[PDB]
RNA sequence: GAAACGGAAGUGUUUUAUUGACUUGUCCAUGAAAUUCCAUGUGCGGAAUCGAAUCCAUUGCAUACGACUUUA
RNA sequence: UUGAGAAGCUCAGACGAGUAGGCAGGCGUGGAGGUUUGUGACGAAGCCUUGGGCGUGAGCCUGGGUCGAACAGCCUCUAGUGCAGAUCUUGGUGGAAGUAGCUCUAGCGAAACCACAGCCUGGGGAACGGGCCAGG
RNA sequence: UCUAGUGGGCCAUUUUUGGUAAGCAGAACUGGCGAUGCGGGAUGAACCGAACGUGAGGUUAAGGUGCCGGAAUGUACGCUC
RNA sequence: GUACGUGAAAUUGCUGAAAGGGAAGCAUUGGAAAUCAGUCUUACCUGGGUGAGAUCAGUAGUCUCUCGAGACUAUGCA
């Protein structure tokens, strides 16, 4: 898990991850404080997928 | 362990009051070894704290203060009155605090 | 001039707990034995005209602004010469198509909105 | 439809409905009181020992001018009564909780009474909406590691 | 962009000039002083010089480990223990600029500010601890001289019971 | 001037309200109070007077007759009672007759301004509350009476074996040169 | 590892036998820092267990009912 | 120096209980003329909400939820225009109460009454008491 | 010039007349409450202070500083058990 | 889902949390717990390089207004 700074966007992040040995990119889309979307990227140039999420439920919960 | 407390041993006894009117914003503290109002003027001004522990552990730590100043005597016996950042809580009547060194003229 | 409030509770119609029927919009009490109206000891407080705000920072938000009621694109370049002084606050009747074109506006202009999340999702 | 409980998901649960019920909301609030949390196969036996006067039901919060047993010992309450209008009714729906269970596949031996609420139907004398749901016994997956 | 915009409300003209801080006479370079605050509390320590504001202090690194700092005077309590020779050390290098936080520059690029492949640390230079050495040196002797002071500077002030500090004096 | 966690008083001769007012004002500062040697409470005024004072107070209530629970009485009447900053300060208070094992190894302090010798005029009569709790119904007065002694011997030999112990220390402290080669301070 | 003493509510006072350390008793050599001016096992829910008690075989000894006392 | 909604801007000083009564300025509702080249199925109105904000206040704005077809700001006009009371009207629903009834039971099953709580000794002068004060 | 509302009492003080077992009653006067919250008076419709926009700080009045209860178990001189 | 648009309050049941001892609700001040709000460094200034284009051409045309004012069309990028 790295913390998204500034901006810099989602290719860059592929493209940075795909030389650091990576192979896929989980980004975690939240609005308002509440995660509604995710899109995972193949590395390094595999197909993209975009889900939007529901339901969110913790273990606690 | 006595190489520590660089504070001076306080007691809070009230608020400032009536007989029937109750002043939270102002606290009656009770300097330990201050045993007049000639001896309350070396305190004045001095930073006072409430030190407490709650359940959570906020900020990673299990201890949470609040801080308050000195601004002057009360009465003849060495009470002082202090103002604190927030209101003392009136569940602290009897309870401890401390009366740091600082800010020093000496 | 920062924002100073006299006062922050709400005054509450007396008796507005005790009965249901009764709300807690503010009423004038006219009995002339009521403890309320003669201001006794510890009865609730009353609108006087001294829990007035500062006319300075009067009708000021927290941040300084004061909401200025947006409905479309033509309500927010009207800002473009106040947007140190007024927030664009658009209207709860307003489509999220007009949103989004309000809240790309109202960024080119430098001007804050203080409802510029509603009834819409983000995608980067 | 919907109940008032969370639970009922389908994998693990089983309904039943009694609506406008004519028997008495007080009454029938006693009872699934009683036999709210305990095991079906228990809860058959309970409502079969009420009806035969072996056991008695306590009636707890609507007590007034109830008479004590000692039968009610086992429940650390005094009050009781023998109501089978009621028992009738609640056994009718245990027996299609019981049912609906058997139809989705589950598990017959670890049934408990998760949860039963009786509601007051309109006035037509005061009937009762009657809702159960059992589900099975949930149980803790070892660790082991 | 640079006319202005605005009603542009230009503060008036405020009548505050600034003036030198007038420290107490107690606080003395030389004279052995007790912090109050801060990570070294307790610790006793020798006022080099006086800054603006602040005392340039520190204690002989190698009797208590306190590096040359700055302290607040209001967070400080002067002593009246024998005052050590502090004429000797040449005090000029220790300005604001010398003990100022380094400013922000951050050099880098929108690829390794993700994955927080930077590390980026300013552990203290080389110079820092020769002019530490350089102090601890010429001062060393001034407090084998007169005794019972060395350790006196590596002890910890602490209250005790029945201590009163209003009734106390140091 | 300075508290501990807790403190124990040795009530022996000290006036029955001027120390409930000072333990009251002690239980309210957020302080422990133990109370040994109730029995030995004086009270201002002849036998007689106190007397009536109490036979008319059981006309009057549960009415208790041991000198601690005479001066858990008194001390709960200067404390406010019916809010709950008084009863948490009554709960610190542990008043007792005699001095028990837990408080007879533990050093007693006084309260000058309620001793008798300093508050009372000399020639004044003075009723003791443990011989006027004696004649109201108390029954233990006797044996508690006895036992005081057993205590008393035994702390008198505590004393005399520390006294005999400390002779050593100082007879050894004059012997040291460095006592006496120092001493400009004042010690 | 201990033995004594302590009954008022002893629950602690010693005596130690050693086994290891700090030993501020005192004299030295290193390390302290860019924190570069204050902010500071325990609990719950489940089970497999071991006893005990009640109901229970009961009983009137008790008794509106509760509840009580004996015995399987 | 831009600070001419001259109905604006600005400077200064003093003052602030209030029944009857008098006089100003405002808030809200239904409908009408004008206007916002106004809002709306990409969700109007209503409703809910321990979301946020504005006003001394009447009130207003807004987020989320619900919802499904209309609705609002400003200037003016108009009136069947604002409720806690009327032993108010209509409707709905409570405690009494699963009580009275037709030991324990089985079924069926009310009504009167209801500002609200509810341990005592004294005093609170106008009952003070149950409601305050001082105590148990 | 016209133009709303009121056309009483209570607490009583004081001066004061008659008194009459003695209280008490009768005039005027005086102000207050009545349209008035607040500190005190243990509590208090009429006693002592004081009359009110929202607040911060300071200082007081009447009352008080053993505890309840904010504040000297203060100083000095006396009476009483 | 015909007990049918929307579905308020009074009232009722279940669940969860918290508080419990009698004037009570309520007012003031804070604590604890739960929850919520918005405020972000990012831009500005300056220098050079590289290209770019017009509101720049020691530039050529059209259109609409009143010589020059707007809109464009080619051509060059000093």
């Amino acid at each position: 898990f790295r913390k998204r700074t500034g901006d810099i966007e989602v290719h860059e992040i592929a493209e940075a991850a795909a030389k650091r040995g990576y192979t896929d990119l989980l980004v975690l889309n939240e609005d308002r404080k509440k995660t509604n979307a995710l899109t995972l990227v193949h590395l390094p140039n595999g197909p993209s997928f975009y889900f939007t999420l529901s339901n969110l439920q913790t273990a606690k919960e | 362990a006595q190489g520590h407390r660089l504070y001076v041993k306080a007691k809070h006894l009230s608020f400032q009051r009536s007989k029937h009117v109750i002043h939270p914003g102002t606290s009656i503290v009770k300097i330990e070894g201050c045993d007049s109002k000639e001896e309350a003027q070396f305190y004045l001004g001095k930073r006072v704290c409430y030190v407490y522990k709650s359940s959570k552990a906020v900020r990673g730590s299990k201890i949470r203060v609040i801080w308050g100043t000195i601004a002057r005597p009360h009465g003849n016996s060495g009470a002082v009155r202090a103002r604190f950042v927030h209101n003392l809580p009136a569940k602290t009547f009897g309870s401890s605090l401390r009366v740091m060194l600082y800010p020093s003229n000496i | 001039v920062n924002i100073i409030k006299k006062r922050t509770k709400p005054f509450k119609r007396h008796q507005s707990d005790r009965f249901k029927r009764v709300g807690e919009s503010w009423r004038k009490p006219r009995g002339i034995d009521s403890c309320v109206r003669r201001r006794f000891r510890g009865t609730i407080s009353m609108p006087k005209i001294g829990y007035g705000n500062n006319k300075k920072t009067r009708y000021c938000m927290p941040n300084g602004l004061k909401a200025f009621l947006v409905r479309n694109v033509s309500d927010v370049e009207l800002l473009l010469m106040h947007n140190k002084t007024y927030a664009a606050e658009i209207a709860g009747n307003v489509s999220a198509r007009k949103r989004v074109e309000i809240v790309e506006k109202a960024r080119a202009l430098g001007v804050k909105v203080t409802n510029a999340g509603a009834k819409v999702r983000s995608q980067e | 439809v919907r109940y008032s409980a969370s639970p009922a998901l389908e994998t693990k649960c089983a309904k039943a409905r009694g609506a406008y019920l004519r028997t008495h909301f007080k009454n029938s609030r006693e009872v699934a009181f009683t036999i709210n949390g305990m095991s079906l196969k228990k809860a058959f036996i309970f409502l079969d020992n009420v009806k035969e006067h072996k056991q008695a039901v306590p009636f707890r919060r609507f007590n007034g001018g109830v008479g004590r047993t000692a039968q009610g010992k086992e429940f650390g309450v005094t009050q009781a009564r023998w109501p089978v209008k009621s028992v009738k009714f609640f056994y009718d729906l245990l027996k299609n909780a019981e049912a609906n269970a058997e139809a989705k596949g589950l598990d017959m031996d670890k049934l408990i009474i998760k949860h039963v609420q009786v509601n007051a139907a309109p006035k037509q004398s005061s009937p009762s909406h009657i809702e159960i749901i059992v589900a099975e016994e949930e149980e803790a997956v070892p660790k082991a590691n | 962009k640079y006319y202005p915009a605005y009603r542009e409300n230009v503060p008036k003209k405020a009548r505050k000039a600034v003036r030198p801080t007038k420290l107490r006479a107690s606080l003395a370079p030389g004279t052995v002083c007790i912090l109050l605050a801060g990570r070294f509390r307790g610790k006793r320590v020798v006022v080099l010089s006086q800054l603006e504001d602040t005392l340039v202090v520190t204690g002989p690194y190698k009797v208590n480990g306190v590096p040359i700092r700055r302290v607040n005077h209001r967070y400080v309590i002067a002593t009246s223990a024998p005052k050590i020779d502090v004429s000797g050390v040449s005090v000029e290098k220790f300005t604001k600029a010398y003990f100022a936080k380094q400013k922000r520059s951050g050099p880098v690029k929108k690829d390794e500010a993700f994955f927080a492949e930077n590390a980026p640390k300013n552990a203290l230079p080389a110079e820092r601890i020769a002019d530490q050495k350089a102090v601890d040196a010429k001062l060393l002797p001034a407090i084998k001289a007169i005794p019972n002071m060395k350790e006196y500077l590596a002890a910890s002030f602490a209250l005790s019971n029945g201590d009163r500090p209003h009734l106390m004096k140091f | 001037s300075e508290f501990q966690k807790v403190v124990v008083i040795d009530a022996k001769g000290h006036l029955l309200g001027r120390l409930a007012s000072v333990v009251a004002k002690q239980l309210l500062g957020g302080q422990k109070v133990v109370v040994v040697r109730c029995e030995e409470l004086n009270i201002s005024g002849h036998f007689f007077r106190n007397k009536l004072k109490y036979l008319a107070y059981l006309r009057k209530a549960f009415h208790f007759r041991a000198p601690s629970r005479i001066f858990q009485k008194a001390v709960r009447g200067m404390l406010p009672h019916k809010t709950a900053r008084g009863q948490a300060a009554l709960e610190h208070l542990q008043a007792v007759e005699g001095i028990p094992p837990p408080f007879d190894k533990q050093k007693r302090v006084v309260v000058p301004a309620a001793l008798r010798v300093l508050r009372l005029k000399p020639g004044r009569k003075y009723c003791t509350v443990g011989r006027l709790s004696s004649e109201v119904g108390w029954k233990y007065n006797d044996i508690v009476a006895k036992l005081e002694e057993r205590r008393k011997v035994k702390s008198a030999a505590f004393y005399q074996a520390k006294l005999a112990k400390q002779k050593k220390i100082a007879s050894a402290k004059e012997a040291s040169p460095v006592n006496q080669k120092l001493s400009q301070f004042g010690y």
